[PDB]
């Protein structure tokens, strides 16, 4: 049996994949403007709770487009169970913490 | 001295193959590339 | 206009999570479906 199984097996080389991104900002710091300004689009849609959106990565040198996953979480430490929620240990060692701090207040 | 000269001609004659062999490096560099975006199975014999 | 409804939840966020709770679930079944399938295109990566 197998062989084409295990020819099969012998896949060449892989690209990254399912990367992560967090944060936190105070209540309608701008945050969800930031974050839709990163993928281009004008402005993303302001609600409550986690929120999820992109990062559409594209390398010419591998010609590659990538979607990187972005968890943008709102204020209120009502919602701290959604980072229960929001990282698993698997996802942990491809997360990128980002912050937000308006100079604002 | 004649060991010393010899080693100069012979580097000499590298100074001009150098740049053919940069630009080898560059068109290779275009080939491979191309191959990764033409995702071919490059060998285990493959030097990278 | 009123958005505090989420702490005024009789339940707690508990009835948010489990919301929440079925979207991991689906999505992640399928992707396990979309995984093995997608298996497949490792065909043509390796030539005759």
């Amino acid at each position: 049996s197998s062989i084409l199984s295990e020819v099969s097996t012998r896949a060449r080389s892989k690209l990254p994949s399912g990367k992560n991104i967090l944060v936190f900002g105070e209540d309608g710091s701008g945050k969800t403007t930031l974050m839709t300004k990163l993928q281009g689009a004008e402005h993303g849609k302001k609600g409550r709770g986690l929120e999820y959106l992109y990062l559409s990565v594209h390398d010419e040198d591998r010609d590659d487009h990538t979607r990187c996953n972005v968890w943008i979480l709102d204020g209120d430490l009502y919602h701290k169970g959604l980072l229960k929620f929001a990282v698993s240990a698997e996802s942990l060692p491809e997360t990128l913490v980002i912050f937000v701090a308006d100079m604002s207040r | 001295t004649s060991d010393a000269v010899t080693f100069i001609t012979y580097v000499q004659s590298l100074k001009r193959k150098i740049k053919q062999f940069e630009k080898q490096v560059e068109l290779y560099r275009n080939g491979q590339r191309l191959l990764e975006k033409q995702r071919f199975q490059f060998p285990p014999s493959w030097l990278y | 206009f009123y958005r505090n409804a989420l702490t005024r939840m009789p339940d707690g966020p508990v009835a948010l999570e489990e919301s929440y709770s079925a979207v991991m679930g689906i999505v992640s079944e399928v992707e396990q479906y979309v995984k093995v399938w997608l298996q497949y295109q490792c065909l043509w990566d390796m030539q005759a």
